[PDB]
Parts: structure tokens; C-alpha cells; sequence
């Protein structure tokens, strides 16, 4: 019998409960997104998780928008561009969490969300 | 007769239904389908002069089609048109009073069934809808890609208030999004309402503020009354939690979608259960099909509903979770779509399966359903040998496993168990999982 | 099974339900019956340890009497008792959820018809019940 | 005569009354018992032309049973059975307007008092009752596996509203659970109201922050009107506080059962003070005994109700508490229980034990009571040599070591002054509040 | 005249102004629990006491709900098996503190909770 852990294993929603994602498993996301014809795009945060600071009221959370890196990749065909601007945001903030994220602009919304880097330390 | 109309062109604001209809021996199809017409409609046993006051034509109800069903030599599909001008708008109850209020005890019919429902755009836009929907669902609770899970806390009745939320809290700490209130869960003598709240409350925010992830509990405002139902409502308001939770079939559509506007406007989710649905959905040749309360709760309101655990016949589900989710239908007779139905932008509602699915399952009901769905567990977590925590990591890693896999481009229905046994390598919760429950 | 208890001697508080039975071929009267029981109360498809946190037998309905149907071949009506404990008081909403919110899915029955309910008085009175009634309206 | 019916088969939904009758010389107990039945139902002087408009039988008392009394040659235990359709639903008022609110005046009795009623399931299930009950506050409250401990702010007048939560802080500090407004505070020139509930929950929430146990002071919502006593538990609701007071026969029955609806609304414990009881229930040939008093409370509704001292007869006491605390209960003479008394899963009611208590009477107290009791100092606290909280800890250090003790397996009643003098040698602070009281 | 101290002496319901339960009189409150046929448990927990920072309506408090080790310990009738997993939690989590509580599956309810361990420095 194993016990569930309660610290240092909080999660940023889908694939965090996977072991992390190596950079030929993370490409293969990003190629899913290129292929489904939605649009890549980096978010970053020195915050990695969801919190209740200035309402309370349902559905008001705060930390569920991070920071966006740059622009969404408009007309990406090639994975590899998405994991290089993965290197460049981990070089400039060494500290940060990345997510790549996902536009449909066919049903008008976000429809992927997934973490691509978490600072050791954290 | 005068109700059987086979050359009538269908208005674009009529309401179109089809019936299953097996009248008595004797009883040709057309007056078995004009009697459907005239006794949901305009028809009455005498003359009345007060008829000469109107143009009853305007109101009648017409049967304008009549086809046979297939391995049936006294069954057929007979359909009816209904005016615009007979329903009273945003009511889901008139709706069904017109249609299904009288129809069903027609002496020269056997049985009859009410298969489906053209619901025109005219009248559709009368209604509120999903008090949030699908897109702003995920928005709102910052949750893509993926089914969302669940687990519904056993046993239904028997806990204090306080011990079901100690189930709760550890459910969702594990990796669930949601828990449940069993459906027969509303307040009793063990287990008050509001009692359940406050340890419900506790319980979500305690393992929120563990996990990172927006966690909720779908806490039952089912009730005897409106008042107490709303009162129940205005609570999970003050606490401030995401989610709320009602029995639309036993509650009823009255008070279905008073719940559905106290919802939109106070930023609550609304989880339906379907309570109550097999008692008229079940037999093929009597009552009404769950694709037409289906649609009836799209319209009055609702953010999830119940459809089912495909572990029925895959291509009528498939059917009626499209006229669920999509905007735009198109007639499917394959698949139990009866009509090209047309929503005009309402939100969909997010299907949720459940009963009896262990983590084998997570292959098939990610393939069948895809991301926009509920996998609602409740024996497949407390079940599991190491506890509620655990058994639902165990869920969520089946879970991410299975969409990571299908991503790549794998085939869920072929390679599930090969996907299954790879992530037992790494994950020993879902290991010890997968040797209690087999196949 | 556990669920049909023939020796069950109904208690003045409970509600009783008397069902129309019509089970898959093979399906023997007592278990359908028992089934009926367990999916309108307590049946729970695997064991939970939470159950060792109450007791069950308290909120059981119990299948505690079938016998077959004249008219017809494989039908049965059976019996069952539903303690007090388990409905909200003055609501019919969760009475009919409570006895009839699941079981007529269930797939070892062909066909379930509810024919009677025994509202005992300790319930009833919990109700407003008619507005008026024929009295008062006279 | 025919109010006498010693063949009589009681119904389940009778109310049944024992009543304790004194009859004048000359009297016997028989239309003394049929006086009884029909001057507290259908009886009067003269007949009537209306009588035959209806059916008398239906409405009648009945006395159905006379015992005579140990130790007496003109006293009776008369037994009668009143019919369901009596009593308004939900209404303790009426269930005592319609038993004793005439026939204590009887000029055939010398004197009356009634010893006990059977409630029966149909009329209890018409009432609320507790707002919370014994399960239901010991899981709010975090505590488990021991009596609850308090102590009553002295001087009941005198200090200002900040000196008297200066007192609570200190008290709560210390270890106690509660601390408890007199029975006379409620709101008076030198402290009014709303100030000592401020300062109260300053020091409520000093103390639970400083201990990191919950903490609560029964703030006293007793008052001249509903409105004042409505305002006064709004204001506690406001401030988050976990529960309320009330003196329940000198607000009378009516506020009473509107309080504890909205304590149950709002979450709220509900402690109930029995000032004046003794007017009613201290001598033993007339009045009404404290059981029927605490039944009442029971379905009107409170969380904790004052209970004695224990320090009157053992049995009887033991007999009404469990009457407040358990579901099922049998007939038992020996313990002053009349009827077999079936509360169908109505929520228990914790026992106060106050009036005069030290360090030493802690083994007796825990074990006549168990631990679904609150002990409740108010001298043995703020008597202590070094003040409140050490006070307070004494009373916390001596219970913990009884209940330590007799989980063991020790016997309380044998070893008790041996378990005290034991915590002695490592507790400096109940060393100290042994020597100032004595035994 | 001793004052009482103001820091240091957090407390954790029943028991817990007793001297710290030796491993003697830790087994013979675990005995109390089997005599009485109720279940024992574990709970563990990094933070040690109540408060409010969700909500603070009359009834709620944050807090009270610590995490289960493991599963109740059914069927249990030696001591020695609570307390020997009382020092797995210790081993797994150092700076923890832990309960033992019981379930009475006959009132339907918990009905115990004592403290185990306090990781000292605390
Ligand atoms: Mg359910
Ligand atoms: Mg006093």
C-alpha cells in the first residue's frame, strides 16, 4: 500500500500526472496540434498554480491566465519551431513554468492547454 | 382523414415529432397516424360551434409522413408538424403538455412512442439554454484536452456529513476534477443539507489548495420545493464552490430551469442527473426516447447530463451526444437522428457516463466520447485497495495515458491494452488498480 | 441473495413497494427480486471500504416477498421495504427518485412495472397534503 | 366512568401521558383517572346539541391504566392516550396547551403532576427538533472521545461588556471549550448586547488562534420580542461565531422553535438554559418533571441542553439523559422511564452538567455521564488561585487524565481520587486547584 | 503562581494536555479503540491546527480534515500494527504530525482522535 503524496507533486492539469515529458514526446503534442490544425502558442508564469486572491465568487479564480510568450505561431508546420521557443523562454526566465497552449479557430476557444517545463528547485 | 396531410411541405418554425406508433389490429397506419395528429392537436369526439370563431386549420396538428420500421409488420414511423403558435415560449412543460399530454392513451393505438423532435430555431431562441456550456465550462474551471473525471461518493446514504466529506477530500486530492452527491442524496435524517455543504466546501478547498487545480463537488439542491431548492442553491452561492447539482425528471422541468436561471445568474455550473428516465425511456415500443429529454434539457437548461455508460447501441448514443453537443445536425437514420436539427449558437451540454467502469474502460470511453465528456466513476475509485486517493490517481493516469497515446496518432480501439499495460510501468497505483478489475 | 429476505417482517415505519417483475429468461424470480432491492437502495457494483464506516443493513430495501402473476408466464410481483430513513421529508421528489430512479434500467429485467407504494403515516405527515380536499372545497 | 377505559388497546400514533394523580379524600382513582382524561380532552359540564355533529369518541382521552404508588395510600399513576388529530403538527405549544393547560386545576384533584409522554413517530417527525444534534456538533467542532468542558462568565452583572471578554479569553485560553453568558445577561445598561458580542468574539477567535482549538461562548440571543431575538442571533451569524443561547422556558416555546430554525438555517449551535424549571419541576406531587420538559426541548429544538449537577436521583437522571441522547428507548420504572420512547433517527441532544463543580468531582461526573456531555465550571474555574486559564487548564488536565484512565480499563468510581492525585505530581496548575478544594 | 504560557503548547483535541503518550500508553488506547470494536486509523498532516482562509460562516473552519494513511485498519486486534504504522508515516514524513482516530460503524460515525506524534522543533 502506497500513500498518495500531499506535497511537492502539485499539477498543471493535462499530461502533469505523466512522468515529464521528454523532448520527442513533447514534440509529438506539439505535431498533434499541427495536424488538428490549431495554433501553438507559449504561456509562462513565475506562479504555477490557481488561487483565490480578489473575489471568491463561483467561477472567479485567479492564476488561471498566465503570461504570453510572444505571439501564437500562426502557420507553424514544424514542431521543432515551438520546443526552440521552449529554450528561449527557459533562457530568459530561468525560473519560470512554460505551457504550450492551443487555438481553435474554428470553434473560436482555447482547446489544448499542457506544461512543457517546470523549474527544478520548485 | 382530414389529418393525414402526405402532401404538406414543413414550415421552418413548425416543431416536427416522430412517433413510433403500433396501433390495434384493423387500424391502417394513416388514421393511426392521423388520430396521433388530430389527438395531439385539434381533434375532439363532437362538433362545436365555437369552432366557426376561428380557422382551425392554423392550429391543427398534420401527420405528413408515414414510413414503415424495419422488422415491424405493425409498427411505422409517423410524422407530425406542429404549429409555432401552440407553445408558450421558454416553457419546456407546455412543450410537452401539447405533444405528449394526451397522445399516449389513444384506445386504437397499442403503443406509442415518441421517437424525436425537430425543435425549430424560432422557438429554441426563446429558451436560455445551458446556464453555461461546454466552452465556458472549460474556461471557467481552465481544464483542455482531456474527459473530465469524477467519482460519486459510496455509500449514497449511511456517512455522517462529515465522513463523506473526508471521501471527498481525498477523491479529488488524487486527481479527480469532480465528486458527486448520489441522486438520492438531498438532505435526510443523517445527513443534512447544508451540513454536507460546509464538509463538501471544506473538502474542495482543501484539496484545490493541495493539487494547483480547480477541484468541485457537485452538491445535490434536488428538493421537495422551489424554495427549498433555491435556498439550497443561494448556500453553494455564499460558499463560493463552482458547481451545483439537479434531478431534472423528478424535480421536473418547472423547476429544472428556474435552477437553470438562478445558475446564469450567479455563475454556477449545473450538473443534471437523468433520476427517473428508464421508467419511460427504456422499452422500444412505448414512452419517449432519452434523445428527445435530452434535447428537452439542452433547452431548459444544464451543463452536464447523464447519458449513459456504452460499456446501449454505440450509434444512437453517438447520435443523441451530437444533438447534445453540436450546433448543427444533420438528419442521421443511422444513428436515431430523426431530424436535421439546428441549435442557432446555444451551448452544448457536456455528456457524462457512468456506472461500473474501472480503468480498462478509459480506452473505449475516451474513443467513444472524445474530450468533451464526464467519466463519472463510483466504485472505480472506492474501490481501489489503497483508497480513494490513489484509486483515483490511478483514473487520472489511465486517463493521460490514453489521451497522450491517442494524440500521437495510436488507435484506442487496438492498442488500449498495450497503452494501459505501458503506463502500469511507471504508475503503481494504476498497476495494483489493474489486477483487482480484469480485462 | 442478501437482498431477499422472505422472513423480513415489515416494520409500521417503512415504505413498501410492490413491483411487476418480468426478468430475462434465466434470470431466476428471487434474485431479480433481490436485484430490485439492491438497485433501488444499497447495490453497489464493487466493495467500498467506506462501507465500514456505517451500516448497510440499516438502509437496505429488502426484497421480502415474490410470488408469480396468473396471466402471464415470467412475471412476478415482488415486495419491497424501504426504511424511513433514507427519504427527505415532505418531498416527492426524492421519494420517486429514491424507489424509482434506477432500477428500471437494470438489464436482468425485460420489464419493471411500480404498482403500489405503503406511504406509511410517519412519512405522510410530513406533507402538507391538499390544499383544501373534498371536505373544505364542499 | 366512560373516560375510564381499562380495555383499551393504545395505537401507535396515540400521544400517551403518565400522570401522577393526588385525588381529593373520597375520590377514587378511577374518576379521578377518568377526570383527568376527559377535563384534559372532550369533557364539560353540560351536554350539547354540536356533539351530535361529529363523532366525541374520536377525540376523547382516555384513561387506559391506573397503578398505584410505592410508599403512598392516595396517590396513582393514571396513564392516558390522546388521538394524533389533536395536536397541531410541529407545535410543542399546543401538544402542552392541549395535555396540561386545564386539568392542573381540577378541584377533585389535590394535586397533578405529569411525569411523562409518549411521542410518537408520526408526531415527532413533524418537528425539526435539534439544529444540529450531538454527531453532527462534535464533528463541527473537531472534538472527539471526551466531555466538552465550559465556564460561566462571574459576576453574571457587574463588568463591562471588554472586562467580560477579558474573562472569556482567559477561560478559553486555558483549555475550556465554551465559555457561557448567565442565564440573566442578555442586554442591560452596563453591557448591552451588541458590545459584549463584539468583545466575545475578539476573544473567541484570540484564544482559538492562540490554541489552535475551536473555541466558542454561548452568547445569550434571550429577549422581550422575536425581532430582539432574531437580531441578536443575526449578529452572531455576522461575526462567524459557532453557537447561540437560549433560556427556553422564559422565552417560552414558541421563540424557541423559531430560534432553532434559524440556527439550522444559518449553521449555528443552539444552547439551551433551563432558568425557572424548578418552578415546575422540583416537587414531586405536582407540576410536570423535568423529562417531559427535556422531550419538549428535544422536538422544539437545542444542540445542548442544561441538565443538573448530579452532585438528584442518580437513576432518574440517568433515565431523561438517555432520553435527550438516544433513538431508542425502553420502558424502565427504576430509571423514571414511563414509555417506550422512539425518537426515529431525530438527532440526540448533549446533557449540561453545572452548579458547584471542581477538580475533584471530574472521575464522577465522567463517569455518570460518558463523554456526550459538557461540563460546565462557573467557580471552579475563576476560583482557581492563579486565575482563569490556569483554572481552566486544571479542569482540562483532570479530565484528560480520567478519560485516559478509564480507557485503560480503570474503574472511575473506585480510583478516581488515585487518577487525580496521579496527574498532580507533573501538573503544577491542578496541583494548585486541589488544595483549594477539598475531597 | 505559575502563568500560563501563551506559545509552544498548541494543542490537538483530546489528550493532548497529558505528557506526551509513551509507546506503553499510545498501545493501550489503540486496545480501547479494539475492546470497543471500533476501527482504527491514521491521519497525518504538515500543518497542526484549525483556522480560516476559504470561508468563515458559522460551522466552516479549514483545518479540520487532515490526510488518511492508508485505509482504516478493519479487523484489526493487535495494538502493535497502529503503532508500527505510526512509524512508517514518521519515516516517509519526518516534520508531519499524526492521529490515531476510530470509526464506530455503529452510530455511523468517527468517534476518536488522539494525538501520536509532533515532529519536534515545531
Ligand atoms: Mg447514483
Ligand atoms: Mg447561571
Amino acid at each position: 500500500m502506497q500513500v498518495w503524496p500531499i506535497e511537492g507533486i502539485k499539477k498543471f492539469e493535462t499530461l502533469s500526472y505523466l512522468p515529464p515529458l521528454s523532448t520527442e514526446a513533447l514534440l509529438k503534442q506539439v505535431d498533434y496540434l499541427i495536424r488538428s490544425k490549431w495554433v501553438p502558442c507559449l504561456e509562462f508564469s513565475k506562479v504555477g498554480f490557481i488561487f483565490r486572491e480578489h473575489n471568491a465568487s463561483p467561477g472567479y479564480y485567479d492564476g488561471r491566465y498566465w503570461t504570453m510568450w510572444k505571439l501564437p505561431m500562426f502557420g507553424c508546420t514544424d514542431a521543432t519551431q515551438v520546443i526552440n521557443e521552449v529554450e528561449e523562454v527557459k533562457k530568459e526566465y530561468p525560473d519560470a513554468y512554460v505551457r504550450i497552449i492551443g487555438f481553435d479557430n474554428m470553434r473560436q476557444v482555447q482547446c489544448v492547454s499542457f506544461i512543457a517545463f517546470k523549474p527544478p528547485g520548485c | 382523414l382530414t389529418y393525414y396531410t402526405p402532401e404538406y411541405e414543413t414550415k421552418d418554425t413548425d416543431i416536427l415529432a416522430a412517433f413510433r406508433v403500433s396501433p390495434q389490429p384493423g387500424v391502417p397506419p394513416e388514421e393511426a397516424g392521423a388520430a396521433v395528429a388530430a389527438e395531439s392537436s385539434t381533434g375532439t369526439w363532437t362538433t362545436v360551434w365555437t369552432d366557426g370563431l376561428t380557422s382551425l386549420d392554423r392550429y391543427k396538428g398534420r401527420c405528413y409522413h408515414i414510413e414503415p420500421v424495419a422488422g415491424e409488420d405493425s409498427q411505422w414511423i409517423c410524422y407530425v408538424a406542429y404549429p409555432l403558435d401552440l407553445f408558450e415560449e421558454g416553457s419546456v412543460t407546455n412543450m410537452f403538455t401539447s405533444i405528449v399530454g394526451n397522445v399516449f392513451g389513444f384506445k386504437a393505438l397499442r403503443a406509442l412512442r415518441l421517437e424525436d423532435l425537430r425543435i425549430p430555431p424560432t422557438y429554441s431562441k426563446t429558451f436560455q439554454g445551458p446556464p453555461h456550456g461546454i466552452q465556458v465550462e472549460r474556461d471557467k474551471l481552465n481544464k483542455y484536452g482531456r474527459p473530465l473525471l469524477g467519482c460519486t461518493i459510496k455509500p449514497k446514504l449511511g456517512l455522517s456529513a462529515k465522513n463523506y466529506g473526508r471521501a471527498c477530500y481525498e477523491c479529488l486530492r488524487g486527481g479527480l476534477d469532480f465528486t458527486k452527491d448520489d441522486e438520492n442524496v438531498n438532505s435526510q435524517p443523517f445527513m443534512r443539507w447544508r451540513d454536507r455543504f460546509v464538509f463538501c466546501a471544506e473538502a474542495i478547498y482543501k484539496s484545490q489548495a493541495e493539487t494547483g487545480e480547480i477541484k468541485g463537488h457537485y452538491l445535490n439542491a434536488t428538493a421537495g420545493t422551489c424554495e427549498e431548492m433555491i435556498k439550497r442553491a443561494v448556500f453553494a452561492r455564499e460558499l463560493g464552490v463552482p458547481i451545483v447539482m439537479h434531478d431534472y425528471l423528478t424535480g421536473g422541468f418547472t423547476a429544472n430551469t428556474t435552477l437553470a436561471h438562478y445558475c446564469r445568474d450567479n455563475g454556477l455550473l449545473l450538473h443534471i442527473h437523468r433520476a427517473m428516465h428508464a421508467v419511460i425511456d427504456r422499452q422500444k415500443n412505448h414512452g419517449m426516447h432519452f434523445r428527445v429529454l435530452a434535447k428537452a434539457l439542452r433547452m431548459s437548461g444544464g451543463d452536464h447530463i447523464h447519458s449513459g455508460t456504452v460499456v446501449g447501441e454505440r450509434e444512437m448514443t453517438l447520435g443523441f451526444v451530437d444533438l447534445l453537443r453540436d450546433d448543427f445536425i444533420e438528419k442521421d437514420r443511422a444513428r436515431g437522428i430523426f431530424f436535421t436539427q439546428d441549435w442557432v449558437s446555444m451551448p452544448g451540454v457536456i455528456p457524462v457516463a457512468s456506472g461500473g467502469i474501472h480503468v480498462w474502460h478509459m480506452p473505449a470511453l475516451t474513443e467513444i466520447f472524445g474530450d468533451d465528456s464526464v467519466l463519472q466513476f463510483g466504485g472505480g475509485t472506492l474501490g481501489h485497495p489503497w483508497g480513494n486517493a490513489p484509486g483515483a490517481a490511478a483514473n487520472r493516469v489511465a486517463l493521460e495515458a490514453c489521451v497522450q497515446a491517442r494524440n500521437e496518432g495510436r488507435d484506442l480501439a487496438r492498442e488500449g491494452n498495450e497503452i494501459i499495460r505501458a503506463a502500469c510501468k511507471w504508475s503503481p497505483e494504476l498497476a495494483a488498480a489493474c489486477e483487482v478489475w480484469k480485462a
